[PDB]
């Protein structure tokens, strides 16, 4: 996952 | 019906939908993956709504501010409300445009009564997928506001690569099912349940990996909100 | 059912109020006339919700922290809910205690779900009367694993660049707006809905805006 | 009145  | 607002218009309202992906070399920032999704995505939902959802990429800040201010600018006597929904990086206050960094409040100070005749006392929704700030994990605002935040300040909002941003995917997803039905608060209070709990970050470094995000509603409304 | 916290518990919870009036001549705020009036009518009104009311006076920053975290380290296991009520002078993310300012996170963090187990996925609420200027996992399992942030409901006054109005002989509107909605509709209606009339009422009155910061993931009802 |  990524975050932003 | 003293107590909802007035939905008896020719249209529901205008919806601007920023999807920030790429930007620019100096602000370091990488390619947000799955906000595609999300912006195509929260076209349809919205559009189920009833609103005229017009969708731009990849905006400056320069952009950003114009076209809200050109949305202000307007004529919204014969509608209900207006929506804008963010989709980029951020921190604390502040989104990301492709090149650099503008106030949230700056965005949202154009539709105050003061600027925006045609749409006083009536809602003004701002949908924001962005982190505030990640330390843990000023013009005012006016009534007939609410931010719909993906998350608390001080903690990171998640995004699949692969399926779009936790906020979002949960948003569309109440929104198909009960938005026509359910009042705006019970929504927005069954995406933070969504959120809450079908969700937890994956990653092989284990101090980034299944954390949990809570978003943040934070309504100035001073009546009740069904879009039916 | 499912979309509604669960109120079937022995009592409905423990509601602590934070009444400053007085404060130290080093902080450079007067006194808040009027504010005796706004705990002992939040006294009542809150009663009559089937809480738990305890009201503390002229409290220190430091003394602030420590009834708080007194608070989250007691047993609430047979409560439904928890209710904080600060009536105090602020600044942006702060409120004042007798001596000086104290982040009103510092405030509500001891009743995280890591660090509150027996609050955990109950609703917790935080009235704030103030001007605003201008981390372990819950459980081990994924499965019962929730934001340490989740089931906090924050109503404040007023928000950042605009004041919050008090009546030196009255009392402030928010309280007084709180109060009458809570007597006519705190045992039928939602939350949200008690506290968006809140809002009209005090908008209505005419600049003071009250808002609401939730992190609920279910309807609240005081039954 | 008087503002907090
Ligand atoms: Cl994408
Ligand atoms: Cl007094």
């Amino acid at each position: 996952d990524e975050v932003d | 019906a003293t107590y909802q607002y007035n939905m008896n218009f020719e249209k529901l309202g205008k919806c601007i939908i920023i999807n920030n992906k790429n930007f620019d070399k100096v602000t370091g920032m990488g390619v947000r993956n799955g906000t595609d999704k999300d912006a195509e995505a929260l076209f349809k939902c919205f559009r189920s709504l009833g609103f005229d959802v017009i969708v731009y990429n990849d905006c400056s800040c320069a952009k950003m501010q114009d076209l809200l201010k050109k949305a202000s600018e307007e004529d919204h006597t014969n509608a209900a409300c207006f929506a804008c929904i963010l989709l980029s990086h951020g921190e604390e206050n502040v989104i990301y445009g492709k090149d650099g960094v503008t106030p949230i409040k700056d965005l949202t100070a154009h539709f105050r009564g003061d600027r925006c005749k045609t749409l006083l006392e009536k809602p003004k929704l701002f949908f924001i997928q962005a982190c505030r700030g990640t330390e843990l994990d000023k013009i005012p605002v006016e009534a007939d506001f609410l931010f719909a935040y993906s998350t608390v300040p001080g903690y990171y909002s998640w995004r699949s690569p692969g399926r779009g941003s936790w906020f979002v995917q949960a948003l569309c997803s109440i929104l198909e099912e009960h938005g026509k039905d359910l009042e705006i608060m019970q929504i927005l209070t069954r995406v933070n349940d969504r959120v809450a709990r079908h969700f937890e970050s994956q990653s092989d470094d284990p101090h980034f990996h299944e954390k949990k995000q809570i978003p943040c509603v934070v309504s100035m409304l001073t009546k009740e909100l069904y879009f039916s």
